[PDB]
């Protein structure tokens, strides 16, 4: 399991635009509860919690805090029993 | 904001003889007179935005400090939290 607490910024001259952009970004991240890591669609970043702190600085800190997790699989395989054979005696 | 503060001080105070800019008043200016000096503009967070600092330097004829204290109380009464309109900026 790989977990990342990724924070986001939104810069703009119009602060109301910052609020609107953060609102739509949050709603998108919530209603679509995961994100396509790559265009091959094999992986996904399931959301855990998205939180905004409007008091936080626009440039240094960043308004929105999101936590994503992903579960890999250890990449190991082995030989397979395609064919089986045996004889009978007494 | 100089015009608004100057106009408010002149209108609402009658002991005052004049409210000038920093290096204007000559030595023969009639005291008491005030001087409006603007300071920094600092980003004091999201809720306040940029906060300008303004000073109003009262002057008096070196008779006694009680006159200046009375004038200071008058200035505080005039400018403290009362909305002032700057006609030049119309803001």
């Amino acid at each position: 399991e790989i977990t990342k607490t990724m924070k986001c910024h939104v810069v703009s001259k119009n602060k109301d635009e910052i609020v609107k952009l953060l609102e739509t970004l949050e709603t998108s991240l919530i209603i679509d509860k995961r994100v396509r890591l790559r265009e091959d669609k094999n992986m996904y970043l399931t959301l855990v919690s998205v939180v905004e702190d409007r008091e936080s600085d626009m440039f240094t800190t960043g308004q929105l805090t999101a936590v994503f997790k992903m579960i890999g699989k250890i990449k190991r395989e082995g030989p397979t029993m395609d064919k089986i054979y045996g004889n009978g005696n007494l | 904001m100089r015009a608004g503060i100057r106009k408010a001080l002149i209108d609402n105070i009658k002991e005052l003889k004049g409210c000038y800019e920093p290096n204007v008043p000559n030595k023969d200016t009639k005291k008491p007179y005030m001087v409006v000096v603007q300071g920094q503009d600092n980003d004091h967070g999201e809720t306040i935005g940029f906060e300008r600092s303004i000073e109003v330097w009262i002057y008096e004829g070196r008779t006694t400090f009680k006159k200046l204290d009375k004038l200071t109380k008058q200035v505080v009464e005039v400018l403290d939290m009362n909305t002032i309109v700057d006609e030049s900026e119309n803001e």
